[PDB]
DNA sequence: ATCCCCTTGGCGGTTAAAACGCGGGGGACAGCGCGTACGTGCGTTTAAGCGGTGCTAGAGCTGTCTACGACCAATTGAGCGGCCTCGGCACCGGGATTCTCCAGGCGGCCAGTG
DNA sequence: CACTGGCCGCCTGGAGAATCCCGGTGCCGAGGCCGCTCAATTGGTCGTAGACAGCTCTAGCACCGCTTAAACGC
């Protein structure tokens, strides 16, 4: 029998290392040409340092951070280990969007 | 050459060797340190702007700047903050 | 040791006669009252709630499986 | 020339690290489409701050300055990139 | 036998009655009691004008009435009418405090 | 001259009616008392940054403005006394 | 008006990024009652509300004066730019420990029986 | 009704593997050195804001007499 853990446990080691992590996770490419797109969308032929790409890879992934901490304390309030998109819709709500 | 852009890299590495003489300091920490400079100066100084209008103050004076850090600083981070600026003022004029 | 629990079960559910079924809490509660680790059987109580409905012995008033509240059967 | 669709690339296993950071351990499948739907309206809310700030610069490439000015106009200031 | 409503029925009269009102539902003298209280608990012998006893009292009627929504918010969250202080320490910890 | 039991001068029936104006159906018993500490430790913060205020000032009364300029510095100002 | 540099534009190799299917397996959730706990209906009381009275603390304005601090020319010096070496660490190779999940026993318990 | 037997659910044990845990290496950012120049300071000046006495008056504070609304309670 090959070997398999069970569920959550390779969730938690997860957990456990990517808040060891201190890296980007994110790919930066398409995160660039997601952040060109949006531009466009804005202002015609419009240009990038790589350092803005880095800025707001790190606030966009700092800021779901802050969001989904946010999922964890409701859910825990609705005693759900499954979270649910009405508890990041609250965590907007409270926020003060 | 370049025009000179002004970092705060030296002093907080002064105070690093004073406090951890045997320990390193990295870039990206070092840009964390001089945003974290900027972001509470500024914090400190609109606070002692509206202190200054608030009393119609033209000036931002130690007493003002000493009240800001009450506001804004919290607790015993803000009493040991007056300790530590108090011992700075009478030091400074005693010259 | 002692009597199998199935039958501290079906006392425990013949001592009150509620016009509706009786749900786990007052079952559990009655056999605090006469003495069980309702805490540490759980599993226990949970297999003989399974093989009380499926014998037939008992009916369910109106919840489905284990779950819901429980009266008894006709005769 | 233009692009129609990259915000699925910032993916579903990208969102799944992203809320491994936040201790989420259980994700159902209906997250992660709003969870791409509010990155695009904040950063559609602050690339809108910073192009706003770029025309007022006169400038075309939009430098990572104006990003933390406009991190700090919305309330969530950035460290690493001052000055 | 004399006329009783149904647990709840009042309740909603109160609040529809109290969306409709507007007056400051705390009363004058024991909240310039506790404001002179909790000021006296830090600096002495601290007088309040009437003006900022009642805007004070505003503000905390307000700050208590946003925290209540928040947490009716809270407590649909958690499938809920009843709300208990939990919500309140959520609302507290989601908000940043 | 002084006061020791002030938390129970905002009586029961004025937290519910509190509760009423934010739409709160049914009070349970545990609330009272901690929305009574939590009204408490919101009066200290805006208390405190308040009486600071006077005491820089000079003055011994305080006043709306000041308890409005408190408010307003967290993030929390209030409309119709001078700010 | 320019200049020069980091982005833009284009190119080749690769392996992790992802991605989708299988399958186990962890999960939300209605609901049926039960515990109970405020919600609401009254009576009671008492203190807040209202009205009136005397005091004066200090809020606030005015005058005085002086304590204090930007400006500026100048001198200089210590940190900014720039280059340059070097070992802590970035990456690499081999071993324990968690850990954890899985294999075999212990025990409770249900089920049959003299 | 006690005695005995067998199976589900925990009890006990144990081995593979991810990540930590012992060295090995080479490197490039980090610590450090040098030119300098832009800025840190110094003294004098000007000029100005605010700290303080006085005062005054006014609104806040101290006190009292009813009255059921509100508080308290069951």
């Amino acid at each position: 029998k090959p070997h398999r853990y069970r569920p959550g446990t390779v969730a938690l080691r997860e957990i456990r290392r990517y808040q060891k992590s201190t890296e980007l996770l994110i790919r930066k490419l398409p995160f660039q040409r997601l952040v060109r797109e949006i531009a466009q969308d804005f202002k015609t032929d419009l240009r990038f340092q790589s350092s803005a790409v880095m800025a707001l890879q790190e606030a966009s992934e700092a800021y779901l951070v802050g969001l989904f901490e946010d999922t964890n304390l409701a859910a825990i309030h609705a005693k759900r280990v499954t979270i649910m998109p009405k508890d990041i819709q609250l965590a907007r709500r409270i926020r003060g969007e | 050459k370049r025009s000179r852009k002004e970092s705060y890299s030296v002093y907080v590495y002064k105070v690093l060797k004073q406090v951890h003489p045997d320990t390193g300091i990295s870039s990206k920490a070092m840009g964390i340190m001089n945003s974290f400079v900027n972001d509470i100066f500024e914090r400190i100084a609109g606070e002692a702007s509206r202190l200054a209008h608030y009393n119609k103050r033209s000036t931002i004076t130690s007493r003002e700047i000493q009240t800001a850090v009450r506001l804004l600083l919290p607790g015993e981070l803000a009493k040991h903050a007056v300790s530590e600026g108090t011992k700075a003022v009478t030091k400074y004029t005693s010259a | 040791s002692g009597p199998p629990v199935s039958e501290l079960i079906t006392k425990a559910v013949a001592a009150s006669k509620e016009r509706s079924g009786v749900s786990l809490a007052a079952l559990k509660k009655a056999l605090a009252a006469a003495g069980y680790d309702v805490e540490k059987n759980n599993s226990r109580i949970k297999l003989g709630l399974k093989s009380l409905v499926s014998k037939g012995t008992l009916v369910q008033t109106k919840g489905t499986g284990a779950s819901g509240s429980f009266k008894l059967n006709k005769k | 020339k233009v692009l129609r669709d990259n915000i699925q690339g910032i993916t579903k296993p990208a969102i799944r690290r992203l809320a491994r950071r936040g201790g989420v351990k259980r994700i159902s499948g209906l997250i992660y489409e709003e969870t791409r739907g509010v990155l695009k309206v904040f950063l559609e809310n602050v690339i809108r701050d910073a192009v706003t700030y770029t025309e007022h610069a006169k400038r075309k490439t939009v430098t990572a300055m104006d990003v933390v000015y406009a991190l700090k106009r919305q309330g969530r200031t950035l460290y690493g990139f001052g000055g």
